[PDB]
């Protein structure tokens, strides 16, 4: 149950070891496929790492730490996420000098430490600057994303849907130039259609339904009313229930509801609105109201959507309905829509500004389509997100691997001391992912590495990587493999931190 | 019934390793070995290991009959097979797990073995003078005994420089063969010397001092009743006919020894026991007596002056007589021996006469003598030397590893490999002497880097830091590394170069 | 026998205690020391915890055997004491029972060995006491720029060291201050640390007073102001809601409009009570009005809305103001004069790049300041302020505690001489108490050269080599307070390095340890129902 001195060490190396062993194989386009069996026997062929590691259970705690930090890794990128397990499995795999040479884990904690720095300043050195008002050139970047799917059809389309979402939700006028795909570019599904009828909404878009047919369809001018209290009667302090039980106290209490009610809709009313989007629901006495002025009733909105709403049209937030002003009026959109488009509605407040937020439209003939058109263009809206934060980028296909570790045989010639025989494992390391691209392909490993290295000892560094689809060298310079650095940094970065996690454990202990 | 069938081979010579690689050193450690006639022995000599371990393996026999070999043409550097051999066979088991093929690990050690036999020459340092002193000679003996006898170096390094300056003006015939060991019983090291010609540790049981007869006569058998080659069916009854037996007896053997003294013989070898009244007749004539149980004290008397051991009881045989200048008796040590000198001829002949108090202890002074006289023999060829204590064998893995990578193609994994089996001697020499063998790598690398050469390992348990073999007085022989790197080099692609064992019958 | 369970006594519990006792020492054997390895802590639901500190290892070990449940309780008898020295009890205290389970074999009953014990911790108590260091050398004598430079060394910002080691000497002698007596201790409030770009780490300024990252919005309102009245206030000068989830009722449309005007009017009678205190230092937390703040520059009031709660209590705290939370005085409306009003001296606008800050200089009593660490991005300057306060701790608790201790190990290698000699001394049955309570304090140097990376057999007998000549012979030639430098493996001066101790934690350690050795010596039976 507990286990303790060098075999918790040994025994992190063969847990870390089993998970890098699962996927070695699921590397590049030329991904081989797994076979997981479920208790109800069912067979799912799926060749996503983040879905393999998912549904397979583990009982050792060290293994478990190679999950959730993965997991924790889908949300920063969406690309190279079996490459980090890989690079976690490499660089713990050289126990030679783990146990074997009795070395004390500080030692090649230090050593490790001492090969980030120069993992990082290399990969800056080998890196290429980025012409970003240029969309040309931010149409071969998703190229090595959109390729073997469906979309490579529309690759034209599906360009132009994640370039122009990036861009608004960018708010470079801080100086940091945040992106927030989950918040501010939701994005939503309409059936029906084909996926060239896809398109970028410029504004917010609520899938909130249509109870009443007395609601604005089309309006050229909307005035959004954005609340945050409900519509209903005012309760107290507590959440108790008022019963009746006398026939007299059922006029009392019914007579206060009717003209609560018909207050927080009569102040609404009086700047003559379109549409009434509140924060929580509406009672059915208010809808009769609602219904009376001819104005659209949405309802169930979060306090993200409220933000972005308000700087669309010029609104402002207001807490209650007794205290709105004139400053309240959603003038300057382009237009209000309801229409239901594939038997579901849609709320339409677009406009001609950018609240630095967007909205994806997505279209497709079935369900399945709309399901492969939501994963597809997720991918893409993220790569993106890394170009515009730092322009800056790294060729990939074991170009990056190879640069890098060059530079780690150099600079342990001149680095004494009894770290210099961990500080070349890190630079052999790092060669398992140009070494299961000749793997996946076919061609010979140890044949057409070795000359693989050699090209990288004469020549230029950020030159001659590994085509995983012929098999055979090719430059970088040539084919559009061009990984963004801070794709490769937050790689290299995490590949540190869970080597030197493992490390660290000497015991482990139960109990709470 | 397989799981790699082309492990086990190389398992079974990291086995051979293991048990000399921890003896490997002056801070090595001794080996409690047990003799076939069930013979208590403790010994930490590398060749002593290999003859009692009878090794069942034929995938490791074939380093073990590289140490034949090494034990020919040089004689040092038998544990340098094992540990430097050992290493090439587990260095290149992380080459197979790769994907490399074990017929190129062959072609690119055989590169890399040529390229060492250059580097070698360019290592050499030092040389003999050819003054033939005491001081030259024992300079460079003090680090052949080293390692065989650790902290009484400074009696060895004395008497065999007085050994072996006796031989060098016999130029081009100096040899271990000339230089004999005789074990004597005594107080201990403090007491031994070296004596010239031929001497015995049992002295002579006759009365004679001394004698300058030349014809030696050596008979195996002992001085007992006579029996004849026929029947002779020799009947007794009464008290009288006892008596005539008795005294016939004494009458017959009194001309056995007359014949010994017709033919001009005052030195007889007795192999056997010899009675007291046939001792009394030996006094008579004037004839030497001296007694040797041993067979191989007799065997080496028959190679030197040619005196032959006859079965039959003192024949007079003329043609089968040795010839000697000088037989006399000798008190050195509170011991009287027996030395054959040669005066009238110049003499090549010398005898390290050796004292201790124990047997098993005296044992390994005798294989420390003759590694100390084979350390010479190597030295009538032409004289080179090279820094010890793990001087070499960083410089040699510097210069392999500069060379491996500038080379490009599939060959440069097995120059590398080539390279990191020569840091396991240091390796070897660090983990005996109780010092972390990591930190003496890099200490080792890094005074190498600046160019000081000559730069080995520091004797101290205390101090983990290294130190100036030049100045220390450290110093091996490049012939002794010359074909040590060759034997096991050959050794090492063997068993690489045999994948599959299959036992047939005859 | 027929009793309600199984029993055993004898020699076989006393064994059975200590291996009991000395497995829990293995969990906090690595732990120990500021190069301590993490350690994994497997909750019962899954989930794991990765923790090396050593307090919150022992508060989650979860052990059902009563040997383990003694050393449970010394972690509350420890933290409610001093605070710190934790797990340096339980190997002391584990590595007792081991020496001691020796003695029971060796025919020694353990009755001697625990009146050799307390002897043997009086004793030391009595040779630390005559060999401790008083709380001085703050200015002028280093042991404390040293001090801090180790605890610096460890980030990017001790490339340089001597640069960024003033700027936490000159804090932590700033933030004295007595208040009961003639104490003097340090808060566990310090300076604020805030950030900004100043083209390098090199810009960066001792400034003596507190820092506020707040800006005032306006420029024709004059930003030097020489009065000295600091107004603070929590309610808001905007317009005013009864509750968040309770609202006042307007029915009529003509009413809505009147108390808007009301709103406007009652914002002219509350400016005329507050610039009639001639309070100039004007910080709102709720926001103040557009037309309010027209008011303010023509005044030449200094002005600052939407400032943090947390803030605003070190600002009432420096000037000795009270925090007024509502402006109505339960019938009406005042503004509290002569009562949540400061003084000060001189409060500039200092123009600092990319966060123009508020600094308030000479208050009431404060006795705080503010380190601006001027760097070039924000991965630098995240760093070099956890670096500081990890620096700043470091000098806050040894200058405390009115005495402190040279410790490190230094002050077990001389305790492992003294009562060695002592030992020899008495005589009666428990010199091998006292002999073996020597051995058991060297522990403490052997678990911290093995979690330093270096030879154990080493780097614990130059720390013994060093402390026997001070016994020997009084010359200045033998060395004397000789630490342990974990990071170079080689032992220095614990003067030169700064390397201090409180003596309260280096006390009630070996107090609480012989306590508790004591009593797991002191079973003998076992009953279970
Ligand atoms: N078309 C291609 N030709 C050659 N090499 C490629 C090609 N596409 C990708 N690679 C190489 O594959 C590596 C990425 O491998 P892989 O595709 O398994 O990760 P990913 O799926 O892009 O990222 P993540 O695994 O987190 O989703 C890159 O370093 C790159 O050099
Ligand atoms: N005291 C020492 N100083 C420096 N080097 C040493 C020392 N002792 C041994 N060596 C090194 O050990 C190697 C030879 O050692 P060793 O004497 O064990 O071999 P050996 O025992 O003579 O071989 P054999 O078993 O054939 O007699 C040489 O490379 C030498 O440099
Ligand atoms: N500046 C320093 N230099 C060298 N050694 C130090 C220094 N500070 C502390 N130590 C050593 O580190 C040990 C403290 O270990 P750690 O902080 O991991 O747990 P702990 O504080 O002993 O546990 P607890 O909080 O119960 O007392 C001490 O024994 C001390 O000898």
């Amino acid at each position: 149950k507990r286990e303790s001195g060098r075999k918790v060490q040994s025994g992190n190396i063969n847990a870390a070891k089993t998970i890098a062993d699962i996927i070695r194989t699921c590397l590049g386009p030329k991904s081989m496929m797994k076979m997981l069996l479920d208790p109800m026997g069912g067979i799912v062929m799926t060749n996503d790492g983040n879905a393999i590691l998912r549904e397979i259970q583990v009982q050792h705690p060290a293994a478990k730490s190679m999950i959730e930090i993965s997991r924790t890794q889908d949300e920063e990128v969406g690309d190279g996420t079996t490459s980090v397990i890989i690079l976690a499995g490499e660089m713990l795999s050289v126990a030679e000098h783990f146990l074997e040479q009795q070395m004390h884990p500080t030692v090649v904690i230090s050593a490790y430490r001492k090969a980030l720095d120069d993992m990082i300043s290399t990969l800056k050195k080998i890196s290429i600057p980025v012409d970003i008002s240029d969309s040309d050139m931010m149409l071969n970047i998703i190229n090595s994303s959109i390729t073997t799917k469906a979309i490579s059809r529309w690759s034209s389309l599906a360009c132009n849907i994640a370039l122009d979402a990036v861009k608004m939700v960018q708010f470079e006028e801080n100086g940091r130039k945040e992106i927030d795909i989950k918040k501010y570019a939701r994005v939503e599904k309409i059936p029906g259609g084909i996926i060239e009828d896809s398109c970028v909404l410029r504004g917010v878009m609520i899938n909130k339904d249509v109870t009443h047919p007395r609601m604005r369809r089309y309006i050229k001018n909307p005035r959004i009313v954005l609340l945050d209290s409900s519509l209903e009667y005012k309760k107290g302090e507590s959440q108790t229930d008022i019963e009746i039980t006398r026939e007299e106290d059922f006029t009392r209490i019914l007579q206060m509801e009717e003209e609560y009610i018909q207050q927080l809709c009569e102040d609404i009313i009086q700047l003559k609105p379109d549409v009434v989007i509140t924060e929580k629901g509406i009672s059915d006495l208010a809808q009769h109201y609602l219904m009376r002025a001819n104005i659209t009733a949405i309802r169930r909105v979060r306090k993200t959507d409220n933000n972005r709403i308000a700087r669309a049209c010029g609104a402002r937030i207001v807490s209650r309905p007794e205290e709105l002003r004139e400053d309240d009026v959603g003038t300057g959109a382009g237009l209000l829509e309801i229409k239901k488009i594939g038997d579901e509605y849609f709320t339409f407040i677009t406009d001609c500004k950018d609240p630095k937020a967007c909205t994806i439209l997505l279209r497709g003939a079935s369900k399945e389509i709309l399901s492969e058109v939501e994963r597809n263009l997720q991918d893409a809206m993220q790569v993106c997100r890394n170009v515009l934060l730092d322009p800056q980028l790294v060729p990939g296909g074991g170009a990056s691997e190879m640069a890098v570790a060059h530079a780690l045989t150099e600079k342990s010639k001149a680095m004494t001391g009894v770290e210099q025989w961990p500080y070349r494992a890190v630079a052999q390391a790092l060669e398992v992912i140009p070494r299961t691209l000749i793997q996946n392909c076919g061609a010979s490993t140890i044949r057409l590495l070795t000359s693989l290295r050699a090209k990288h000892t004469q020549e230029n560094c950020e030159t001659w990587g590994v085509n995983g689809e012929t098999g055979t060298l090719v430059d970088m310079k040539e084919l559009g493999i061009w990984e963004p650095l801070a794709v490769k940094l937050q790689t290299y970065k995490t590949a540190v931190e869970t080597a030197v996690l493992l490390l660290r454990i000497d015991d482990i202990v139960s109990g709470h | 019934g397989l799981e790699e069938a082309v492990y086990r081979n190389i398992q079974a010579c990291k086995e051979l390793a293991q048990t000399t690689r921890t003896a490997y050193g002056p801070n090595g450690m001794n080996k409690m070995v047990i003799n076939h006639l069930e013979k208590l022995f403790v010994t930490n000599d590398a060749a002593t290991i290999l003859r009692e371990l009878e090794v069942q393996h034929p995938a490791a026999k074939m380093i073990v009959m590289a140490s034949h070999m090494q034990e020919q043409e040089v004689g040092d550097g038998t544990n340098f097979v094992l540990v430097f051999a050992g290493a090439l066979l587990e260095l290149a088991e992380e080459l197979l797990r790769i994907g490399l093929s074990v017929s190129e690990v062959i072609e690119g050690y055989e590169i890399a073995c040529r390229k060492a036999h250059e580097i070698l020459p360019n290592l050499v340092c030092c040389s003999a003078k050819n003054l033939r002193d005491i001081d030259e000679v024992s300079s460079l003996l003090r680090t052949s005994i080293m390692s065989k006898q650790y902290g009484n170096e400074v009696f060895l390094a004395k008497l065999i420089a007085q050994a072996c300056v006796s031989i060098f003006p016999d130029s081009g015939h100096f040899n271990v063969d000339n230089i004999r060991v005789c074990k004597i019983l005594g107080s201990g090291i403090s007491s031994s010397s070296v004596l010239h010609g031929m001497v015995f540790k049992k002295e002579t049981e006759g009365d004679v001092t001394s004698v300058k007869d030349a014809k030696i006569a050596v008979y195996s058998c002992p001085f007992d009743g006579m029996i004849t080659e026929t029947k002779g069916t020799v009947l007794i009854k009464t008290a009288e006919e006892l008596m005539n037996f008795s005294k016939g007896e004494e009458n017959l053997m009194d001309a056995q020894v007359k014949a010994i003294a017709d033919t001009g013989a005052n030195v007889v070898v007795t192999g056997g026991k010899v009675a007291d009244m046939a001792l009394h007749y030996a006094n008579k004539y004037n004839i030497m007596l001296v007694r040797l149980n041993s067979k191989w004290d007799l065997r080496r008397l028959c190679k030197t002056v040619g005196a032959t051991a006859l079965p039959r009881l003192t024949p007079p045989v003329l043609e089968e007589m040795g010839h000697c200048d000088s037989v006399y008796l000798s008190e050195v040590g509170d011991t009287q021996v027996v030395v054959f000198k040669h005066e009238k001829e110049d003499g090549a002949i010398s005898t390290i006469v050796l004292r201790g108090s124990t047997d098993n202890l005296m044992d390994d002074i005798e294989r420390a003598v003759d590694d100390g006289v084979n350390t010479f023999k190597v030295l009538t060829r032409d004289k080179r030397l090279v820094p010890g204590g793990g001087a070499t064998e960083i410089e040699l893995a510097k210069q392999i590893t500069s060379y491996g990578e500038t080379c490009p193609g599939l060959e440069q994994y097995a120059i590398k490999k080539f390279a990191e089996a020569f840091e396991a001697i240091p390796r070897a020499l660090a983990e005996n002497s109780g010092v972390k063998a990591n930190e003496v790598i890099s200490k080792l690398y890094a005074v190498h880097q600046e160019g000081n050469k000559n730069v080995g390992l520091d004797i101290e348990a205390e101090v983990p830091a290294v130190k100036d073999m030049l100045e220390a007085g450290i110093l091996d022989t490049y012939l002794g590394k010359y074909w040590a790197i060759k034997l096991a080099t050959n050794a090492a692609v063997t068993v690489l170069r045999v994948d599959q064992i299959i036992m047939a019958k005859p | 026998l027929s009793v309600f369970g199984d029993r055993s006594t004898g020699e076989t519990i006393r064994s059975q205690n200590v291996m009991a006792a000395a497995s829990i020492a293995n969990i906090v054997k690595s732990s120990l020391g500021p190069v301590g390895l993490d350690k994994m802590l497997v909750d019962d639901i899954g989930d794991v915890t990765i923790t090396n500190d050593g307090a919150t290892i022992l508060k989650l070990l979860e052990v059902e055997h009563p040997a383990a449940k003694v050393l449970c309780e010394l972690a509350d008898l420890q933290d409610k004491e001093v605070g710190d020295g934790t797990t340096s009890v339980v190997i002391i205290a584990a590595e007792l029972l081991k020496n001691a389970d020796e003695l029971v074999k060796q025919k020694i009953h353990p009755t001697s060995v625990i009146s050799g014990y307390r002897l043997a911790c009086k004793e030391a108590v009595r040779y630390i006491n005559e060999n401790l260091i008083v709380n001085t050398d703050e200015l002028g004598r280093d042991c404390l720029i040293n001090a801090a430079k180790t605890s610096m060394s460890s980030k990017i910002i001790g490339i340089n060291g001597d640069f960024f080691a003033n700027m936490v000497v000159d804090a932590v002698l700033a933030i004295k201050y007595t208040d009961i007596r003639g104490q003097p201790r340090y808060p566990v409030n310090s300076v604020n640390i805030l950030k900004a770009h100043g083209r390098s780490q090199m810009e960066s300024m001792l400034i003596s007073g507190y820092a506020l990252n707040c800006v005032v919005g306006s420029q024709g309102m004059p930003k030097r102001i020489v009065n000295a009245k600091i107004a603070c206030l929590d309610f808001s000068l905007q317009k005013t809601k009864m509750k968040l989830g309770v609202q006042v009722v307007i029915t009529d449309p003509e009413k809505l409009d009147q108390i808007r005007q009301r709103e406007s009017d009652i914002t002219k009678e509350r400016i005329q009570k507050i610039l009639a205190t001639g309070a100039n230092v004007i910080l709102t937390t709720g926001g103040i009005d557009d037309m309010c703040l027209k008011y303010f520059v023509e005044a030449g009031a200094m002005a600052v809305r939407r400032v943090l709660k947390r803030d605003l209590k070190r600002i009432a705290k420096a000037s000795g103001a009270t925090i007024l939370s509502t402006l109505a005085n339960l019938e009406g409306e005042e503004t509290f004069e002569a009562a949540m009003l400061g003084q000060a001296e001189e409060v500039v606008q200092e123009r600092i790049c990319d966060d123009e800050l508020i600094l308030i200089k000479n208050t009431k009593a404060r006795t705080s300041a503010s380190i601006i660490l001027r760097g070039a991005n924000d991965f630098m300057c995240d760093e070099m302020e956890r670096s500081l306060h990890d620096a700043l701790c470091v000098v806050k608790r040894v200058l405390e505690s009115k005495s402190v201790v040279p410790g490190g190990g230094a002050v077990e290698a001389a305790l492992s001489i003294y009562l060695e000699n002592y030992a020899t001394s008495m005589g009666s049955r428990e010199q091998l108490a006292i002999a073996e309570f020597a051995r058991s304090l060297l522990v403490i140097p052997n678990t911290l050269a093995v979690n330093a990376a270096q030879d154990s057999t080493d780097l614990v007998a130059k720390l013994r080599a060093f402390h026997n000549e001070a016994q020997v012979n009084p010359e200045r030639k033998n060395l004397k307070w000789i630490g342990l430098d974990l990071s170079n493996g080689k032992p220095r001066d614990n003067k030169q390095a700064g390397v201090f101790e409180p003596t309260i934690v280096k006390v009630k350690s070996l107090k609480f340890a012989t306590e508790a050795a004591i009593t797991i010596l002191r079973i003998d039976d076992l009953i279970k129902l």
